[PDB]
């Protein structure tokens, strides 16, 4: 059994001046939207709900920004749709009295 | 772009979309391009003259 022949494979992870070209299998969950959930789409850890837009955005782009320049307009990768950014609701308590 | 000259390119605006992307990361100052040439019956076949 010892004198079998064997067939080794060796496998070398080395890191570089160069960005990551090879990645393990990137886990994705469940996308939910019209809920104020957080999300971090590898570039911004954004907090709000995720609508539906009628904007289309050219085959090249991940990210988008508006007038205000903030990021409001993030592409979706596995499905390659598009879904905007809003923040969920904030304001005070106003009060009447008699 | 399709257009219909030879010299003095038009005046017409026309973005330039992007193409693949290359994550390589070396080391780069100088190019040169790459031409074709043609060797029909005319020509006797040798690169020289
Ligand atoms: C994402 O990858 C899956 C397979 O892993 C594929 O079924 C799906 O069509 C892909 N979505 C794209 C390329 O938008
Ligand atoms: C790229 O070139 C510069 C100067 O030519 C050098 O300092 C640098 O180390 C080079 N990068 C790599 C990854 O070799």
């Amino acid at each position: 059994v010892g004198y079998q022949p064997y067939r080794v494979v060796v496998l070398s992870f080395e890191l570089l001046h160069a960005p990551a070209t090879v990645c393990g299998p990137k886990k994705s969950t469940n996308l939910v939207k019209n809920k104020c959930v957080n999300f971090n789409f590898n570039g911004l850890t954004g907090t709000g709900v995720l609508t539906e837009s009628n904007k289309k955005f050219l085959p090249f782009q991940q990210f988008g920004r508006d007038i205000a320049d903030t990021t409001d307009a993030v592409r979706d990768p596995q499905t390659l749709e598009i879904l905007d950014i809003t923040p969920c609701s904030f304001g005070g308590v106003s009060v009447i009295t008699p | 772009t399709p257009i219909n000259l030879v010299r003095d390119l038009p005046q017409g605006f026309s973005a330039l979309e992007p193409l693949v992307d290359l994550p390589i990361g070396i080391n780069i100052t100088r190019f040169q391009t790459l031409l074709a040439l043609h060797r029909s019956y005319l020509t006797p076949g040798d690169s020289s003259s």
